[PDB]
């Protein structure tokens, strides 16, 4: 059993009122069964797309989840991850300017 | 590595909810160019240069052999579970094979399988034998070693895959030879006595990059934490490197980005 | 192109 390594980030340097894409990437996990959801203020983000299952040379699985969006001030964006190695659903908050 | 072709496949008993149990993906020089899943039941293009340079017969042909492999992996899950005395529960079969054309012209051919994360079996191309990593792989080893499969796999990895790679790489000549300048931002955060400077690189291609933090000019390769190179949706890549420092030494620190698109390494401050 | 495979 292997814990997913997760990081949430944007395609372009974030700027409020500008077209961007939010990405969530989990890697180094097993089994391949994983739940990855991009969310805005606790509610799943619109137009989320994910790549089909892929793995590295060491057989560990990885997935990218990304969705187009426009960043807003006073609005929280996060990536929610569920996996059998995790006792509870893990939430990864996105820092727009860090 | 000059050019690489790689196909990977995954067979799962627990995908799970609404997810395909069988997924198969192809890569040229690292770039995802094709995939197949058990739900769509069709092998499809995942890039423009492959679609523009392949006809309908190509994909029908690729779809057939992906569907044949799907059945193999379907029965393969049952076979291996009986060998391990399972269920069991949830189980996974993985396979990767392909070509590596090295910068000295050397051709490298690999094909290896895995069950439940651990190595199952691999093909030794030079001896034309299959090496069983686990006791449970021995019956599989015997089946494959009997027929003409070894020669067929030898020919594919040394000729067929190589010849197709030579073709794919010319189709994607312009897209693979791309140079994409990274957009770099430096951010600083003050917190309970420590200053954390962040350096993020956005949307660079190709993948290889060196991002490091400098103090007065000298690289701080110890305290710095890196997030590695992670992919974007468009085919470009992303990376971040952070450094912990005493406040306020922000004027002393610099981020050095080293990338193929840059005529000289980029220096960035706070 | 994807290669042909055989039973485990």
């Amino acid at each position: 059993d292997l814990t997913p390594k997760v990081q949430v980030y944007s395609r372009f340097p974030a700027s409020a009122g500008t077209k961007n894409v939010l990405n969530c990437f989990a890697a180094g996990f097993h089994p391949p069964k994983i739940s990855i959801t991009l969310m805005k203020d606790g509610v799943p983000m619109e137009g989320a797309q994910y790549s089909d299952m892929s793995f590295n040379d060491d057989w560990t699985f990885q997935r990218l989840v990304h969705a187009d969006f426009t960043p807003s001030s006073g609005s929280t964006y996060a990536c929610k991850v569920e996996h059998e190695t995790l006792k509870e659903p893990q939430v990864y908050k996105w820092d727009p300017e860090f | 590595e000059l050019h690489t072709l790689r196909y990977i496949s995954t067979a799962m008993t627990d995908p799970g909810p609404g997810q395909p149990w069988y997924v198969d993906v192809g890569y040229v020089d690292g770039e995802l160019f094709t995939h197949y899943n058990s739900t769509a039941r069709r092998a499809v293009p995942r890039t423009e240069w492959i679609a523009a340079n392949t006809d309908q017969q190509y994909w029908d042909s690729e779809t057939q052999t992906s569907q044949r492999t799907e059945q193999i992996d379907r029965d393969g899950l049952g076979t291996l579970q009986r060998r391990y005395n399972q269920t069991g529960g949830s189980h996974t079969v993985q396979l990767m094979y392909g070509c590596d054309i090295l910068e000295d012209g050397t051709i490298r051919g690999y094909s290896q399988d895995a069950y439940d994360g651990r190595d199952f079996i691999a093909f030794d191309k030079d001896t034309m034998t299959f090496t069983a990593a686990v006791p449970e792989a021995v019956p599989t080893k015997r089946k494959w070693e009997e027929g003409d499969y070894a020669e067929g796999l030898k020919q594919y990895l040394e000729e067929t895959c190589v010849e197709w790679l030579r073709r794919y790489v010319e189709y994607g000549k312009a897209e693979l030879g791309r140079r994409e300048r990274p957009e770099v931002r430096v951010w600083g955060k003050e917190a309970d006595g420590i200053l954390t400077l962040s350096c993020r690189a956005h949307g660079f291609y190709p993948r290889p990059i060196a991002v490091s933090w400098l103090k007065d000019g000298a690289v701080q390769g110890q305290d710095a934490q890196s997030g590695g190179i992670v992919p974007n949706g468009d085919g470009t890549y992303h990376t971040w490197v952070t450094i912990d420092a005493q406040p306020g030494d922000g004027d002393k620190y610099q981020c050095r980005v080293e990338h193929a698109s840059l005529p000289q390494p980029g220096l960035y401050s706070w | 192109r994807r290669r042909e495979q055989t039973d485990y």
